[PDB]
């Protein structure tokens, strides 16, 4: 029950916040975001706190048809917080804004008395500079558009949840995490038939369907048979009775097209090392619900986590 | 008036419903409420077909019989179940099995059944071309509402019913057939 997000939403209330955006966009061409990162463990398979860190941002400060440019961190530090994981979160944040093509360019560091916070929190700002045409904002889904995910989903929060509950399964699962700026630079070739950029983190994938259908007023049908997921991730998820839907993605992109483009959008994503595992998953319905068909049409509405 | 679709069938539209039960195809019934799903009772292909056909049901079929004679031999049938099954609201009524005399995958493992009589026209008309009980489940997918205008059960149930019972009058309100019992001495509506 945190309705600290309503607390917030009423007291910053402005045309930015309203809005609900990955990203405020200022001046009309450029793009502001901002997120925590408070995940345990710090390091997991296929990742850590300070990839995490940076790739989030990056995302975010795409998501609005943007290449990411500058990036500030903050560092938030238990007293007594080992210095070689820290020299290795570090690193790992190198890494990335490297890869992203992106430059930290601000900061700060403090240091709180042992206790007063477990181990080490980041938070992280992101600004990019839009793309020529582009018009990105999750209100604006309309009925007829296609919905497609940049790759299989669930892989995050079920390895974190793994690793952090000690959860054996017969096939190790490793984070997604990865800057998809490149990506997503690719898919603004589409200029205006872009519609929605989201990456499906905190929620999973029903939340942004949920966050779409809301904001666009409308809603969006999707295909059991068309989701991308490792077996590894469906398995164990089977085992705990856990819909993939909502465990956490970060390496992933939901993308809302014009239908006639929905190919080229595909093909585009299929080509990016980050996108082979591309599908068209869905349709922006004129009701304004969330519904997911079984093989043999058998429809039912996506629960909200 | 009746219309069939499906096949062609030079007779009435009735007896070209009896003529695909009687070979054990799954018939789209439009009734008082909306569309129904028919097979031959005694068919257990047909029965099989229509379960393969929906897939997603697994739920024992309500069966309709031509009169109470016809009820008394496959069910137990107390006086206050035959004014529930007689009764002008004409609801499916379940009743206690008199041993195993239907087809497999109506109602396995069970020692209840489901029965209705006939209640619209259409029936009475039906019944005196076959010979046989039938399956009446409701016309849809699954378990979602029934179909109610020819042109959505056309569409909705293409990939299960064979053959079509059609009507040129609108229904403006869908309702189910109601499910209703007798025990511990009162009507017990399911
Ligand atoms: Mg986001």
């Amino acid at each position: 029950g945190a309705l600290i997000e309503e607390v917030f939403a009423d007291a910053f209330d402005n045309e930015y916040i309203r809005a609900m955006e990955d990203a405020a966009l200022l001046f009309g061409n450029i793009t502001l975001t901002t997120d925590s990162f408070t995940v345990k463990p710090l390091f997991f398979p296929g990742g850590d706190i300070g990839k995490l860190a940076v790739c989030g941002t990056v995302n975010d400060a795409s998501m609005r048809g943007a290449k990411p440019l500058f990036l500030t961190a903050a560092f938030i530090i238990e007293e007594g917080f080992p210095v070689e994981d820290l020299k290795k979160i570090v690193k790992s944040m190198a890494e990335a804004a490297k890869e992203a093509g992106v430059k930290i360019v601000a900061g700060d560091t403090k240091v709180v008395e042992k206790g007063s916070v477990d181990r080490i929190f980041i938070n992280t700002s992101g600004i990019g500079v839009l793309y020529e045409g582009a018009n990105v904002s999750i209100k604006n889904a309309k009925p007829g558009d296609i919905v497609l995910i940049s790759g299989t989903i669930g892989d995050h929060g079920m390895a974190v949840m793994s690793a952090r509950e000690e959860l054996q399964f017969d096939t190790p699962i490793f984070s997604d995490v990865a800057p998809l700026n490149g990506l997503i630079e690719k898919l603004m070739t589409l200029g205006e038939a872009i519609k929605v950029l989201r990456d499906p983190t905190r929620g999973g994938v029903a939340e942004v369907l949920y966050e779409i259908s809301k904001m666009s007023g409308v809603g969006i049908k999707i295909y059991e048979e068309k989701l991308p997921v490792k077996e590894s991730v469906k398995s164990a998820c089977e085992f705990m009775g856990i819909d993939f839907l909502h465990l956490a993605n970060e390496g992933k992109v939901v993308v809302v097209v014009e239908r006639d483009y929905a190919e080229k959008a595909l093909e585009i994503m299929k080509s990016h090392e980050y996108g082979k595992d591309a599908e068209i998953i869905g349709e922006v319905n004129d009701s304004k619900l969330v519904t997911i068909n079984t093989i043999y049409g058998t429809s039912r509405i996506v629960d909200r986590p | 008036s009746l219309s069939f679709v499906g096949e062609g069938c030079f007779d009435d539209e009735i007896k070209c419903v009896a003529k695909a039960l009687k070979e054990g195809k799954i018939v789209a019934i439009k009734g008082i409420g909306g569309f129904h799903l028919a097979v031959n009772a005694l068919d257990d292909e047909a029965v099989a077909t229509l379960r393969r056909r929906k897939k997603r049901y697994g739920k024992p079929f309500a069966v309709m019989m031509r009169d109470v004679e016809e009820v008394k031999k496959y069910c137990i049938v107390s006086p206050e179940e035959e004014r529930l099954l007689l009764s002008q609201r004409r609801p499916i009524v379940l009743l206690k099995k008199k041993g195993e005399k239907l087809a497999k995958g109506i109602a396995d493992d069970l020692d209840t059944l489901g029965v209705m009589l006939p209640y619209a026209p259409i029936h009475y008309l039906l019944m005196e071309e076959i010979d046989f009980p039938i399956v009446m489940t409701s016309g849809n997918v699954s378990e979602e509402p029934i179909c109610k205008d020819n042109e959505e059960a056309l569409e909705k149930l293409k990939d299960i019913a064979d053959v079509f019972l059609l009507n040129n009058r609108d229904i403006v309100n869908r309702i189910d057939d109601s499910v209703t019992s007798f025990n511990a001495g009162a009507e017990r509506i399911i």
